[PDB]
This record gives C-alpha cells, sequence and structure tokens, in this order.
RNA sequence: UCGCACACGCUUACAUCAGUAACUAAUAAUAUACUGAUAAUUAACAACCAAUAAACCAAAACAACACUAAAACGUUUAUUAA
RNA sequence: ACCAAAGCUAGCUCAACAUAAAUAAAAUAAAACAUUCACCUAACAUUAAAGUAUAGGAGAUAGAAAUUUUUAUCCUGACGCUAUAGAGAUAGUACCGUAAGGGAAAGAUGAAAGAAUAAAAUAAAAGUAAAAAAAAGCAAAGAUUACCCCUUCUACCUUUUGCAUAAUGGUUUAACCAGAAAAAAUCUAACAAAGAGAACUUUAGCUAGAUACCCCGAAACCAGACGAGCUACCCAUGAGCAGUUUAAAAGAACCAACUCAUCUAUGUGGCAAAAUAGUGAGAAGACUUGUAGGUAGAGGUGAAAA
C-alpha cells in the first residue's frame, strides 16, 4: 500500500515522543564495596575483577604453557 | 545471462584503427571523431 | 657561462672522458638517491642531486649543440 | 641515467655473485653486459631480466585515472670471488 | 563440503610497513578485496623463423580385420640458402 | 542557530576590419492525395522595374527578363549577457555504449594567514517548546480572553450544460518557463495640389512614428552509416559425452556429466530486468562445445512461431 497524504508536524511529533515514553531512566548505580568505584546494580565491579580476572587469565596461560 | 562476451583480438581487428584506414567510411569515422577532439579513436 | 666555457675549449676525447665520468657518477649518486627514497628516509643531500642534474642536462646539451655544429660544418 | 643499482630493496637473499639493477625497457641483456664490463670494469657471467609493469594511481581533483611509468629490472651474475653487500 | 592447475581474458586488485575521526567492504571485528608509502623472479615455460621442386597408396573406432559417413594431424628424395 | 542563502572573477556571443566509380531525398504544404511546393549542394551586390510579364489538379502557389540606379580610403565595439545567462567546455574529460556515437557536474576568508576582525542570520526541513476540563471544524472571520471551545462558510486549477466532487494536474520550497509580423485602417505630427533624401503615390493627398496573430508532445517517413563478442544459419580448425544387462553389433533400454526447462512451489522494486527447490526430457546423435570467419534493415536468417 502506498500513503495517501504528507505527515503533518503535530502527528509526528505526538507519535514519536508521548508513547514510547522516550527512554525510561530507572537507577543502576551503585557504589562497588570494594575499590568504590560507581558501577551497576546487581552486578560485578568494572575495575577490580576485570584487571584480576586479566592477571587470572595470563597466570592460567603460564601455568599452561609451563605444565607442557 | 548478458550480451557481452568480451575479446581481445575480435575487438582489435574489427574496431582497431588499421580497418578504419582499410575503409573510406572508417577514415570519416575518425575525421568526425577528430572533430569533436576525442582523446581516443579507439577503445 | 659554463657551457661556453666548455665550447671555447675544443677536445673531440677529453669531453667524452669527462660526461662519461660526471654520468657514471649520477648514476651512483641518484641510485643512493633512489635508495634513501624508497627506504622511506629523509634526502640527505638533496641539493648536490639536483646541482649534478643541472650540470649533467648542462654537459649533455653542450655536446649535443656541439655534435649538431659538427653535423651542420659537414653538411654544408 | 638509464641505469640504477637497487640492493636493501629486494627480499630475496642473493648475497654471492648477484645483483640487482633498474635498466631501460629497450636495452637488451648483451648491451647491458658489455656496457657494465667497459664502464664499471667488472666482468659479468650472466644476465636475467625482467618487465615490471607500472602501477596506477588516480587524481580526484581533474578526476583522471593515471599510471606510473612502466620499469624493468635486471639480475646480474658476475665472476666468481665476488660479493655484492649494499645498504 | 568441492574444488586445485592450463587459458582467452582482467590492467597493481596484490606482498610488506604505517595509519583508520572521515569515506571505503549496507556495522563491529577487522580486512584477500580502504587510505598512504614501500616490495613485485627464473628456465631447459609459453609466443616469435628455412624457400621450392619430386615420390606414395590400402580411414579413424589400444584393428590381422570388418563396416560405413568414403577418411584431424603424416613421411621420404633432391637443389639453393642461413 | 542547524542544513543554508549572500558577498567576486575567469568566460564568452555578434558586427566591422585585418589576414574502382554513379542526377541526394523524404517527411511536409495543397487541412486526404497524385501533377505542384519559396526553400536547402555550388555559383548568386545596392535603388527600381516587381510581386509586374507569365507559369500552375489556371488549385495551392511559383515567378523573371529587357531595362534602371548606384557609391574613394582613413575613423572599432556594445540602450549583448553572467554560473539556471552566454558556447557544452576549469573538458569533448569523467562516465555510458561492442561499435559508430551520446555527453556531465564541478571555484569565493583577508591588502597580507598574520588563520576569531567582517556585516544578516529571515528560503522548504527538525531542535529552544507536544497533544492541554466528557470539543467540533477546506483550516478562517465576527466576538471573546495576552491562549481555546460556541456561532457564520462544499479546496485550487483545468475541462464542462453542470465539479467540494469519488472528473483532471500538483510532496513542499526556490528558481527556470510559453503573443516577438502593418497592407488597408484608427491616431499623433511634417507639407499640401503636392508629398517623399531622383523611388512611388495622388479628384485632399502624401510622408514618418505609434497600435493587433504564444510554447511543449507523438506513433512514423526518408537519407547516410554503425551492429552476427547476444542470437539464427553456415564455413574452417579442435575438443567432449561414466556405468549396467546383453546374441557379433559406437547395435537396443536404464542411468551420472553435459545439453534442455514438463509440472508444482517459492521469489514478484528480487539472489536474478528469466532465479531457486523438488520433479521431468535428451544423453553415439538430426548431439554438445572452444577458437578462427561469412550473411543486415527498398534486408539477412528462419526443421516456418510473424
Ligand atoms: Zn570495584
Amino acid at each position: 500500500a502506498a500513503p495517501k497524504n504528507r505527515r503533518s508536524i503535530e502527528v509526528n511529533r505526538c507519535r514519536r515522543r508521548n508513547p514510547q515514553k522516550l527512554i525510561k531512566v530507572k537507577n543502576n548505580i551503585d557504589v562497588c564495596p570494594e575499590c568504590g568505584h560507581l558501577k551497576q546494580k546487581h552486578i560485578l565491579c568494572g575495575y577490580c575483577x576485570x584487571x584480576x580476572x586479566x592477571x587470572x587469565x595470563x597466570x592460567x596461560x603460564x601455568x599452561x604453557x609451563x605444565x607442557x | 545471462g548478458n550480451e557481452y562476451q568480451p575479446s581481445n583480438i575480435k575487438r582489435k581487428h574489427k574496431h582497431g584503427w588499421v580497418r578504419r584506414l582499410r575503409t573510406p567510411t572508417g577514415v570519416q569515422v575518425i575525421l568526425r571523431r577528430m572533430h569533436k577532439g576525442r582523446k581516443s579513436l579507439s577503445h | 657561462s659554463w657551457t661556453c666555457q666548455q665550447l671555447r675549449n675544443k677536445s673531440n676525447e677529453d669531453l667524452h672522458k669527462l660526461w662519461y665520468v660526471l654520468l657514471k657518477e649520477r648514476n651512483m649518486l641518484l641510485t643512493l638517491e633512489q635508495e634513501a627514497k624508497r627506504q622511506r628516509l629523509p634526502m640527505p643531500s638533496p641539493e648536490r642531486l639536483e646541482k649534478v642534474v643541472d650540470s649533467m642536462d648542462a654537459l649533455d646539451k653542450v655536446v649535443q649543440e656541439r655534435e649538431d655544429a659538427l653535423r651542420l660544418l659537414q653538411t654544408g | 641515467x638509464x641505469x640504477x643499482x637497487x640492493x636493501x630493496x629486494x627480499x630475496x637473499x642473493x648475497p654471492e655473485d648477484t645483483v640487482q639493477f633498474r635498466i631501460p625497457m629497450e636495452m637488451t641483456r648483451v648491451d647491458l653486459r658489455n656496457y657494465l664490463e667497459r664502464i664499471y670494469n667488472v666482468p659479468v657471467a650472466a644476465v636475467r631480466t625482467r618487465v615490471q609493469y607500472g602501477s596506477n594511481r588516480r587524481r580526484d581533483h581533474r578526476n583522471i585515472r593515471i599510471k606510473k611509468p612502466d620499469y624493468k629490472v635486471a639480475y646480474v651474475q658476475l665472476a666468481l670471488g665476488q660479493x655484492x653487500x649494499x645498504x
């Protein structure tokens, strides 16, 4: 099918703004119990964990290379 | 498919410069091409 | 100037024994030039190279015009 | 001016009696041998020549496709007892 | 699962290094298919070459043979010459 | 304030001067068409003869000749135009087509980068800023509040007897874009039985000036050439077509490659301007295919379907 007529500005605004509610803002922000950095709720920190996971990955690769 | 089957030998023989020289009408073709200021008399 | 200085001095053998040496020198000089440019390194001595180019063109023009003079002399 | 030398450019390793050169396209191997023998005073055992077609590049200002000048390269084998090393 | 070599062709796409806000591969990852600069293998491989004049009958089908549709390419001798 | 307009300069048109051969048509006009047709191909100066003598389906129209009159150079530009105008041209390039051929778009800071001097920031488009109390609206006006509800009204244009019409055209904005011919006449002036710059008219004429007759569009015709790298046929030279049952059988039938496209489904601005999946035919023959060639439009080819 094809549009009968061109859309007015008002209809476009009312359609693209109100019903979609834009982006609903909740609070995901929580302070890390360890380093005190701001991170997401119900989730592990992105500071004191990713570095320890990379150090654990390097230690696992070094142990796997030393065992072989 | 397509109507085009590229060949260099056929192109150089048929559309070539020597072929244009062998016929007076071809000389007229080169003539009008040089009159139009074509940079290439042959593709 | 330099061209005229070459033309006023008349030697048949010495000329080739000169500009062939300068040409074979330009060969190695432009060789080092090309090897420098293709090595992704700046030109160590562009000035001397340009001077060698201009001088080689000059001497080649001298030999050319001298040969032209000789041929014109033998023709007429 | 017609010829030049290239050593550290080629990735192929042939330090023993093998030298690489850029030559003119019209010059035959024999004339190259004689020229290299008489002018630079060195013996030449063999000559192997090949033609390198020039790469092309466009120009956006005039909207015109252009091509770099074609080249020809040669590989000379000299007399025994010589080693070519250059940077 | 279906593809490696020979081409007619196709006119540096490719290999290395460097840089990717931007364009370029409908995005990212990145890059054999982006920018910039710099590398681009030989030959006994493939193209390019003797003039003529004579001799001879009974096809090819892993073919003594047979059949039909009455037979892609083949050799020898002599002269001149490079 | 955002995409944006606005600020200059190349560039050219035209006039003048200098310097291996051989009757082309047709569309069209005569509102059909058939004799006919200013014109165009090359030579062809002014005034007057003259739109006359003649010619012509005596239709349209075509149209002289005899004869007449004429004149020395030196003195250059614009009441022509600017990026939609003037050449297409910062170029016959990029790009398209096998080819002949067709043919574009494209620059601005300042005296000096010495890179923050400028001066407006208003064209169509969304951001600074959405509809708002149980209300109807070809989109406004009269009232009313610094906003709105209520009351009063059937878009424009084109085509038509008649359209808000469910007849036509338009997304919006900018820009571009389609009435240029004086005979007789009316009128303003010169002179007057004469006017008018050696040419014509004339019982108030004659001379000069000023007033009315716009564009786009075919299907086709003719001429000169380009096209058999698609496809149709053919010439020359090469290559290809497992396996199984079998009485001698390149012999029969089945069945992979390859060559075809029976049926169904999917796909329907697509994977694709002829497809994919399943299935089906030929598959030693009138078979398939590579390369090198030949045949074209007052035709060729065609196991023949216009
Ligand atoms: Zn943490």
